């Protein structure tokens, strides 16, 4: 993992050096009032959305749920088979029943 | 076909595990002798340091 | 371990969650404490069973071993700062890489 | 001692995050972000505890599930005041 | 933890000639090593797993090391170049020393061993099963139940229960 | 290799 | 009917439910096949496992040929 | 610890980064060329000889133009999105299955899911700091589709990990020694193509970064080097998805030249679906990511739970 | 050594987390703190599973809600100060040279890694991330993870009710 830190810091250093040299190599012109303006098509110029927030919340709940589906590949050769099967079938079946119930309602 | 391939992979890893079980007790005895020797020198170093 | 107030069906899952019983360096010490807490209970086990409490805490808490290690390392640095030990003999013969 | 050299830093940063949680110079979003900062420090200290034992590290995703549900609960409490208190309630320095 | 009361062995007792072979020379020729040296490995690992004492069965560990040295000297006497080529192909074959990457030199090594010592190479999973041995060393002790003569005494099920004397003995009651 | 082993 | 409507509107979910029912059936088949023999006593143990002849576990070892 | 391991790991990682960047440039050339041949028209030509140094004509132009800003006062937050985007696109390649050892990633799928979970972060800082309502809409739409198929991608790769029994990417090689996984996982092949065109913004999932409903989703204010780093990061994500399709489904075959021929063929397939399909909608893509692909993921994960239990009794 | 570097980085990011007030900037400080916390919890452990779990759950899974809410909360940009950057760099170089002049053996953690264990330890050779995750899927602690999945579904039911949709 210590080599991963060194190579990630080297990628970050190389990208910042490339962008700094690109900013030096960029052609410096006179800065303007209208050039700095945010682009709206043509003529010059959002509230909170709850639907996207519950999309993020559904993503979070399913992400923490996936983080419990993640370990059981390793445990299948090192656990009780009946307990592992009962928990896996119950886990994915309650997930499917909840998904279908939230679809129907 | 995946069942046959998984059987081949299983017999390969069982062969590697059996080779590991062969190699293991000699290295356990070597670690045992070095561990007892290093415990003796650690006790001697602690005894001479804390006088 | 804490004695729960109520002994309902809902303590059956929480009770096994943390325990040295799964393979560990000295869960066999903890069992020798825990059965002692079945003998005298929780409150008489704090007094009559104090020798088996300190061994388990010494093992998994690693208090006096780390304190002895820090006493052996700070005394060596104090001898270095006081001029008794200096040069290439500051550190002793290192162990082998597969010794422990 | 053992407390001074080992696990002293999660205590200090936990008290710093607690003081950022309750200071009157901050706002509610800063309270929630400092709350997840002390969640991270609690994970750090809990993992230092759980790694004295060998094979009980599986509890780390239980506390993670509970505290992440706490964080989503706090965000959904805080954004439920958008349609009632307006969009300017995030800058409130007092409750 | 090690004090002056504990009896560590002397360093002269620990001065044993050791098996100083590399990983490729231990992975290659292992299946003929384990069959030839199964009498001491099982007893030494039973000593290590039962007593869990590093100072105990040091003679068994010395016997394991001497048996491995004797097998490798017997290999060195007869089949040296074939074993060297097998260990070289095992190390240069892949990252981990896997037996399936080159089987061409393994057959030559087993042919050399079959022609010289008349030994059969065992199966792929012969050494990973459970070994049953007749160990000469006696098992140390059965785990005895700890005796607590003064525990917390409860009310027994055979204890008779007459009615209480003047009832509850509360204010104005019974 | 096997050349490390002393003769005995 | 009802299955014709589900096969008309949502055929991938019907095929996935057929696959999940088949997987549940062969999961129960695999559990029954694992516990019909001595599946709790695996043939190829990890580590170095030795039993003396006085142990009760030494009488339950498998002497089957390698598959 | 032996120092030539560190030296050769550093040399191999830097050589991988350099070859990935030049392959990104030639992938832009390949996409402009055969994407023209999707229609009747020709690809790039007339620059240098037969259009070969056209991406270097792009690179000289994009590194010389005026680095404009969405506001004049404070624009350091505008800089940190292409840096982290190219950093993640060059950092995700460390979990490639190398048979000669470079990094011993025993958990490579989790590393891939981590870098994909930062993809949402670099596109969110791309959207917000560009100070435009089009930029915020494109950033929210890209974050929406990428977290919508993050859960699906995790479940699909989680179903694939059940086949090899571990999280080690090189274990895809040993289970593909007799046949490829394209035979056994062909609906998973179509679903994985729909996944890999969703995390990386391509034409079938292009409501995030299209030129029709928005002028550009999160590259609308990015130009003159920042757009170059973002473009190189996105094409490196395309190259990574082509490699990851070629490891899981097609046999890993890391040494053979046929593996890299198949990697160029899956890049050709990525440019082939670039020219064919139209673009999905927000409501239909929420329908696709959370109902159809999720139901298929959980169902066929149940199928491999049953199959891995059935083979465990037989073996 | 690198553990002390992560100590110094966490201290520096925590004091700048205390200093700053812009909500997306605190969100950025949290997302760059989570990486160092993941690595530093990876230094004590046998294997990096729980650092990955904390990574997917906290950073890529949960904090994107915080980044979205704090992005839509603040109209304005960051006011970058070179004084705070210089102070952070000065305390970072001071704490790295303080870790240089300090003995790293006494400052290392007592928690064992996968290679800090004994060679004769049988359980360490079996399978990476196997025995620690075993109690998730075995009797009688499987009821907790079943209750956790039920808890996440019930959490979603709570969140839909309290936001009023
Ligand atoms: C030998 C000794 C010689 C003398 C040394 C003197 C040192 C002290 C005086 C210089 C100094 O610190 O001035 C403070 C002066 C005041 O800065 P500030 O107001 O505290 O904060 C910076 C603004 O927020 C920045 O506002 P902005 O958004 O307009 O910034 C433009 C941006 C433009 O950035 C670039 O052009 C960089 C291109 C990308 C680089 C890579 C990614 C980052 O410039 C920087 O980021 C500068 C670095 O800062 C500088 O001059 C910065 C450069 C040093
Ligand atoms: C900025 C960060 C971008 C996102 C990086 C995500 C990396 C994956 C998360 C993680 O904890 O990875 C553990 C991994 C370690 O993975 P591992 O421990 O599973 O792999 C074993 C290590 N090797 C391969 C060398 C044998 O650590 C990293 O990725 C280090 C990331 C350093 C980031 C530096 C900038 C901050
Ligand atoms: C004031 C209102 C509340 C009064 C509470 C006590 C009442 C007396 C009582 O319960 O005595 C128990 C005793 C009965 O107890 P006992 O002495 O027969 O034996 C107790 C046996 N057990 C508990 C099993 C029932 O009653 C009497 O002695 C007779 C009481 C007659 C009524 C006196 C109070 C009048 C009502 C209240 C008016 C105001
Ligand atoms: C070398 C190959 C050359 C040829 C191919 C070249 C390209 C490479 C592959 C590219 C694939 C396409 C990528 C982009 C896809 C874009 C379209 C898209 O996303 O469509 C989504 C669509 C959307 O579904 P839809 O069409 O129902 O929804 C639209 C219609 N409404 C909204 C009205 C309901 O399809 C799916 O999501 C289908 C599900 C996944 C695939 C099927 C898996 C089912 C399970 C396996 C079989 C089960 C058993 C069956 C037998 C037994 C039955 C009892
Ligand atoms: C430091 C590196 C400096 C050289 C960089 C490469 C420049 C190559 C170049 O511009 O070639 C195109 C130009 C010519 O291409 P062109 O793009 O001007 O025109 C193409 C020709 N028509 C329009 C008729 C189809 O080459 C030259 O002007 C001479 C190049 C000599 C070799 C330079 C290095 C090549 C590698
Ligand atoms: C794969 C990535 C490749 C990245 C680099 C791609 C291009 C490399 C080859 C071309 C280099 C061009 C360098 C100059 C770029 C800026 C041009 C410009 O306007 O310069 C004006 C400036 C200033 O000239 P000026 O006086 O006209 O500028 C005043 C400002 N305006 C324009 C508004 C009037 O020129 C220089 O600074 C001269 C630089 C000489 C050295 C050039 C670099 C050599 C090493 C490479
Ligand atoms: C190391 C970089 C530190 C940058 C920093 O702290 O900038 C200060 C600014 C502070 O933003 P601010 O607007 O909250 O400033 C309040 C704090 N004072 C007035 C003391 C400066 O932070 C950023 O710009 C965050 C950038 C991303 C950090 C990750």
């Amino acid at each position: 993992m210590f080599s991963i830190i060194f190579i990630a810091l080297l990628i970050l250093l190389i990208t910042t050096i490339v962008m700094f040299l690109a900013s030096i190599l960029s052609k410096k012109a006179l800065i303007d009032r209208e050039k700095s303006s945010p682009f709206e098509c043509g003529f010059d110029p959002l509230p909170f959305s709850l639907r996207f927030f519950l999309i993020t919340i559904i993503f979070l709940i399913f992400d923490v749920e996936i983080a419990l589906i993640l370990p059981m590949i390793i445990i299948m050769k090192y656990s009780n088979i009946m307990i592992w099967t009962i928990t896996s079938i119950i886990f994915i079946l309650i997930l499917l029943i909840g998904l279908y119930h939230e679809w129907n309602q | 076909i995946y069942y046959l391939t998984a059987k081949k992979v299983k017999r390969d890893e069982i062969e590697m595990r059996s080779a590991q079980n062969v190699i293991f007790p000699i290295l356990v005895a070597e670690r045992d002798r070095e561990f007892l020797r290093q415990l003796r020198r650690n006790r001697d170093e602690e005894a001479e340091l804390m006088k | 371990s804490l004695t729960p107030f109520l002994r309902l069906p809902l303590t059956d899952l929480t009770g096994c969650l943390i325990n040295h019983q799964t393979y560990d360096k000295c869960g066999k010490f903890e069992m020798k404490m825990m059965e002692c807490f079945e003998a005298y209970g929780l409150e008489r086990g704090k007094r009559e069973c104090a020798d088996l409490i300190s061994d388990f805490q010494e093992c998994v808490g690693m208090q006096k071993q780390l304190m002895r290690f820090h006493a052996m390392r700070n005394e060596r640095y104090k001898q270095w700062l006081k001029g008794e030990r200096k040069g290439q003999e500051f550190f002793a013969d290192p162990p082998r890489v597969d010794a422990y | 001692m053992i407390m001074i050299l080992y696990w002293s830093l999660p205590m200090i940063l936990f008290i710093l995050g607690l003081f950022c949680f309750v200071s009157n110079r901050k706002h509610l979003l800063s309270m929630l972000l400092s709350l997840e900062f002390i969640v991270l420090m609690l994970f750090f200290m809990l993992f230092i505890y759980l790694n004295m034992l060998n094979y009980e590290s599986y509890f780390s995703m239980m506390f993670l599930t509970f505290s992440v549900c706490e964080g989503a609960l706090g965000l959904s409490i805080l954004v439920s005041m958008i349609r009632t208190h307006g969009n300017d309630y995030f800058q409130s320095f007092s409750i | 933890v090690i004090t002056n009361n504990t009896t560590l062995p002397e360093e002269s007792e620990l001065n044993v000639q050791e098996l100083n072979l590399s990983s490729a020379a231990l992975r290659a020729g292992a299946f003929h090593l384990g069959k030839q040296c199964e009498q001491a490995n099982n007893e030494f690992m039973l000593c290590r797993q039962e007593l869990d004492d590093p100072r105990a069965c040091l003679a068994e560990g010395k016997a394991v090391t001497s048996c491995a040295l004797d097998f490798f000297r017997k290999v060195k006497k007869t089949c040296h170049e074939e074993f060297t080529q097998y260990a070289t192909c095992l190390d240069k074959s892949s990252g981990t020393m896997a037996f399936s990457h080159c089987r061409k030199t393994q057959g030559v090594f087993d042919k050399c061993i079959k022609d010289n010592f008349d030994w059969d190479r065992p199966s792929y999973g012969y050494f990973s099963r459970a070994k049953v041995i007749q160990s000469a060393r006696e098992a140390p002790k059965k785990e005895e139940k700890v005796s607590y003569p003064d525990a917390t005494p409860g009310l027994p099920e055979d204890y008779p229960k007459p009615p209480a004397k003047y009832g509850s003995r509360f204010h104005w009651l019974e | 290799g096997l050349e490390q082993i002393p003769d005995e | 009917s009802l299955l014709k409507r589900a096969w008309n509107e949502i055929p991938d979910i019907v095929g996935g439910s057929a696959l999940a029912l088949a997987g549940i059936v062969m999961a129960t088949i695999g559990v029954a096949n694992y516990y019909a023999k001595d599946g709790d006593n695996r043939r190829y143990k990890l580590g170095y496992v030795v039993y003396r002849h006085d142990d009760p576990r030494a009488l339950k070892v498998r002497n089957d040929e390698d598959d | 610890m032996f120092y030539m391991e560190f030296i050769l790991s550093l040399i191999g990682s830097l050589l991988l980064i350099i070859c990935v960047l030049v392959s990104v440039a030639f992938l832009t050339l390949l996409e402009r060329k055969v994407l023209g041949y999707i229609q009747i028209r020709k690809g790039p030509n007339k620059v240098g000889l037969m259009g070969i140094p056209q991406p270097f004509c792009d690179a000289i132009k994009l590194f010389t133009k005026e680095q404009t800003y969405p506001l004049l006062s404070n624009y350091l937050s505008y800089y940190i999105s292409p840096i982290f985007s190219l950093f993640l696109s060059l950092f995700v390649w460390m979990c490639m299955p190398f048979f000669v050892k470079l990094y011993s990633f025993n958990l490579g799928g989790l590393f891939f899911l981590c870098c994909t979970s930062l993809g949402v972060y670099t596109v969110m800082v791309a959207g917000w700091s560009s100070n435009s309502n089009y930029a915020l809409l494109g950033g929210l739409r890209a974050v929406a589709q990428t977290i919508s198929y993050e859960v699906s991608l995790a479940l699909i790769l989680l179903s694939f990990i059940f086949l090899i029994g571990s999280y080690n990417m090189i274990y895809f090689f040993f289970y593909q020694v007799y046949m490829w996984f394209l035979i056994i996982l062909f609906p998973m092949a179509l679903v994985w193509v729909s996944i890999s065109l969703a995390e990386t913004n391509r034409t079938p999932f292009d409501f995030a970064e299209g030129e029709s409903e928005l002028v550009s989703g999160f590259n609308v204010e990015y130009s003159s080097g920042g757009f170059a780093l973002i473009f190189m990061a996105e094409y490196a994500s395309i190259l990574f998805m082509s490699m990851l399709f070629c490891v899981i489904f097609l046999g890993c075959d890391v040494f053979n030249l046929l593996f890299y021929m198949k990697l160029t063929f899956i890049s050709f397939v990525f440019i082939w679906v670039r020219g064919t399909l139209p673009r999905f909608r927000y409501d239909k893509l929420m329908y696709l990511a959370w109902k159809c692909f999720l139901s298929f993921s959980l169902n066929y994960l149940l199928f491999f739970i049953g199959f891995k239990i059935l083979l465990f009794s037989l073996l | 050594m690198i553990q002390l570097m992560l100590y110094s980085l966490i201290i520096t990011t925590s004091i700048i987390f205390l200093n700053m007030i812009h909500p997306l900037a605190l969100g950025l400080t949290l997302l760059i703190q989570t990486i160092f916390v993941c690595l530093l919890t990876g230094l004590m452990t046998k294997s990096f599973w729980y650092s990955y779990i904390l990574f997917l759950i906290f950073l890529g899974g949960m904090l994107v809600l915080f980044i979205y809410v704090t992005s839509l909360a603040s109209n304005e940009m960051f006011n970058l100060s070179m004084k705070l950057t210089l102070f952070s760099s000065l305390i970072l170089i001071f704490m790295l040279i303080l870790s240089f002049i300090m003995d790293k053996t006494s400052s290392s953690l007592f928690l064992m890694n996968n290679d800090m264990q004994s060679i004769i330890n049988m359980n360490s050779y079996f399978m990476e991330n196997s025995l620690s995750l075993n109690k998730l899927y075995n009797f009688p602690t499987n009821f907790i993870t079943i209750l956790l999945m039920n808890y996440l579904l019930i959490t979603l039911i709570v969140i839909v009710k309290i936001t009023k949709l």
